[PDB]
């Protein structure tokens, strides 16, 4: 269980990380993406 | 090379040999680290199904 | 003769083996093995001045310098150096191909 | 039947210098004992050939082979590829206790170690027996009492 | 903020490279003084069979007396321990270990290792850290012995560690014999039979072979035990003198005592020591090898020391993972932006990666794990995937 | 250099055994070197110590 614990449980987390968190961020950055790109040009 | 093969000849020449053996004798394998090279592996692919 | 030289001096400077004591098959009961050595060589020059030879004329003792000098030369007299008309020693390197 | 030392000294600097200079080598060491017997390993990074690499070594020890004391040429240099730990152990014993030690022993040399070895994947076997021989074990105060 | 809490936590949480596992089998270890022979060895290693003979869990037990890994010799033994199936097993391979090595401690007169199967197979004979301590200035071995005694009162005072201990034969005393020439030459003995009686006391001839039942066996002359297990029966040994009378080598020699290395250990052309060690509970293998190392550092000057085996590999693999990392950031970043040919989407995929790191961080933290290889490739996997639910979007 | 080196290694292995006792122990010595001399370094007592 020890091996599948390291390969398991790391994943795991990051996976609800990637998933809860960024559904409201990744918009949040094509945001401001496209106005810092107008800012420069 | 492979562990399993290799152990698995060494097994099938110790059985060969054993016909020969003088009465009073007997052979053994104290020690063997093949046989838990396959059940790990089973245990992986039944947690992949 | 030179090869009575040679002999004796071949006997006294001799190299002896090692041992241990305690060495398997032992005895009941051994609790202690070391191991033994001993200097059968010489490591001076008046040791092998005084390496003792047996005259056959007389059968008396004589010493290796009453029929020789020992000195301590070089191995080989084949090759000097002048660096700059003065005595010195020199070694030349050679570099790999390519 | 020489200390560590003497073989330190005479033989074991000598085969690593040049041994020093193995391509894909990741480091090398070097091990002397009381048994007479020095034994230098090469470890080489992975990935690496195994046959490649035998074959390096050799060529290198063959270049350096010349310089070493006479004995231990006569004797000469084993060269060998090997893992660093035991795949199995076979033995032999005797439930009744006919068999002795050593019969065990000389049984085991005399015929299951090289059908052993035979056996493929088997890169080495090391017996811990060695074969039958004749003995002379000699009285030194009966040798001094009849003046031999 | 989140990216910063990731940087720290990948930055300051402990490492390791392999995962425990248990196999089944574990390996003991004996190592007695210089002087033990071998019915010392097999006492003790008698009382382990004793000890381990009541247990349930063990299956078979094999020793080999005179053989080790690391040097060989009359006080060097070797045991391969075998347990029960681990479903009928009632205790794992570590509590067996510990209860071995808390038993032997005080009964035996020897240093006794009870010691895990290898993490990998070939990387090792040992679970733990194997360290070299060489000589880089020439300090000599009395100098190096004298700094591994150090490092081992050391090692043994911190917590860190559960038992530091070196690999190696112990060093031994010996006996040398000076010969008195002069009165070889005055009571007319003559040296060569003083040198040849001396050679052939202790040790085995080979002198021809012989047949038996169709095979060359070797025929070998010895000295009887009896005569040369003391010094007295090699100083008994006599030799004729030019009057007839015989000359006991007593008469002639005189013994003398000194200490000195009996095995010799080199790693890249410096000589060498072979330290070994296992982290103790709750520490890992990174916070074992940097303290040994800062406690090396308080070694007298001239004395330095390399990783080897499992432990270089660890190394290896902990300098390695910023630059596969940034390697993987870079390719991903090309490619989506070759795919879809812009700036803005490729950047906005990679800034949300450490929002995967922050939670697979908190995740190993929560559950007390290691930043181990496992860690990582599953670090490098939820870059992809969290990289697949940001252009799923953009 | 390297294999023109090893190849005339293997080609005099063969003729070792044939050569007189006393060559065979002073042995065979193989080398690649230049014609020349890269340098001369020496050693010499400016007091004549």
């Amino acid at each position: 269980s020890e091996t599948q614990h390291a390969l398991g449980t790391g994943v795991f987390g990051g996976m609800i990380s990637a998933t809860i968190l960024a559904i409201f961020f990744v918009p949040v950055f094509f945001i401001f993406i496209l106005g810092a790109v107008e800012k420069l040009f | 090379a492979n562990a399993v093969k290799t152990a698995e000849g060494v097994r099938a020449k110790i059985e060969e040999l054993k016909l020969n053996l003088p009465e009073g004798m007997e052979f053994s394998i104290p020690y063997d680290t093949a046989p838990f090279v396959k059940i790990s592996i089973e245990k992986v692919i039944h947690t992949l199904l | 003769s030179i090869s009575d030289v040679n002999n004796a001096i071949r006997e006294n400077n001799v190299e002896i083996a090692p041992g241990r004591l305690g060495d398997l098959p032992a005895e009941k009961g051994q609790l202690i093995t070391i191991p033994l050595s001993a200097q059968g060589q010489l490591s001076s020059l008046e040791q092998f001045k005084n390496i003792s030879l047996k005259s056959k004329t007389n059968g008396s003792v004589i010493k290796l310098s009453d029929v020789a000098n020992v000195e301590i030369g070089s191995q080989a007299y084949n090759f000097a150096i002048l660096e700059n008309g003065k005595p010195a020693t020199a070694a030349a390197i050679q570099l790999s191909p390519g | 039947g020489a200390t560590a030392k003497t073989i330190n000294d005479s033989v074991v600097t000598l085969i690593e210098r040049e041994l020093s200079g193995v391509k894909n080598l990741l480091y090398y060491s070097a091990t002397t004992d009381t048994s007479g017997t020095a034994e230098i390993t090469a470890t080489f990074k992975p990935g690496t050939d195994v046959e490649m690499a035998q074959v390096d070594v050799q060529n290198k020890i063959k270049a350096v082979e010349a310089r070493l004391p006479q004995v231990v040429r006569q004797q000469g240099l084993q060269v060998e590829a090997s893992s660093s730990g035991f795949l199995m152990l076979v033995g032999i014993n005797s439930p009744n206790n006919q068999y002795s030690e050593v019969d065990l022993s000389d049984y085991l040399v005399r015929n299951v170690v090289e059908e052993l070895k035979r056996v493929e994947g088997v890169g080495k076997v090391q017996s811990f027996g060695a074969e039958k021989a004749m003995r002379i074990w000699v009285d030194p105060n009966k040798l001094v009492s009849y003046g031999l | 903020v989140i990216t910063g809490i990731t940087f720290a936590g990948m930055k300051y949480w402990p490492t390791a490279f392999m995962p425990e596992e248990d196999q089944g089998w574990f390996m003991t270890s004996f190592q007695l003084p210089s002087d033990a022979t071998a019915e010392r060895t097999r006492n003790v290693v008698n009382q382990f069979e004793n000890n381990l003979k009541d247990n349930p869990d063990v299956k078979s037990n094999t020793a080999i007396l005179g053989w080790g890994f690391s040097g060989a010799g009359q006080n060097v033994a070797v045991a391969f321990t075998t347990l029960k199936d681990f479903k009928e097993r009632t205790s794992s391979a570590s509590k067996m270990t510990s209860d071995v090595n808390s038993s032997m401690a005080n009964s035996t007169e020897g240093e006794t290792m009870a010691v895990l199967p290898p993490a990998i197979d070939e990387l090792g004979t040992f679970s733990g850290f194997s360290l070299r301590l060489q000589d880089r200035a020439n300090l000599g071995m009395p100098a190096l012995l004298a700094a591994q005694d150090e490092l081992m009162a050391m090692a043994a005072k911190n917590k860190k560690f559960y038992m530091v201990w070196n690999e190696g034969l112990p060093q031994g005393d010996n006996i040398s014999l000076k010969i008195d020439r002069e009165k070889l030459s005055a009571l007319g003995v003559k040296f060569s039979d003083v040198s040849d009686i001396i050679s052939t006391s202790m040790g085995s001839m080979y002198i021809n072979d012989f047949p038996n039942q169709g095979r060359m066996q070797q025929v070998i002359v010895q000295v009887e035990a009896k005569s040369r297990m003391q010094l007295k029966d090699i100083l008994n040994l006599k030799v004729m003198g030019s009057s007839g009378q015989l000359v006991s080598l007593s008469e002639v020699v005189t013994p003398q005592w000194n200490k000195a290395p009996q095995q010799y250990n080199r790693y890249n052309g410096r000589p060498s020591l072979s330290i070994a060690g296992i982290p103790n509970f709750d520490t890992s293998s990174g916070e074992a090898m940097r303290e040994m190392e800062q406690l090396i550092a308080k070694l007298p000057k001239g004395i330095g020391y390399e990783w080897t085996g499992i432990s270089l590999q660890e190394k290896q693999s902990e300098s390695q993972m910023a630059f596969l990392l940034g390697l993987s950031m870079l390719v991903v970043f090309l490619v989506l932006a070759a795919l879809y040919e812009s700036w803005a989407i490729p950047l906005s995929v990679m800034l949300v990666v450490p929002l995967g790191i922050f939670g697979a961080i908190i995740a190993i933290m929560s559950r007390g794990l290691m930043n181990d290889v496992f860690f990582k490739i599953g670090l490098i996997t939820i870059i992809g995937l969290s990289a697949k639910n940001a252009i799923l979007i953009v």
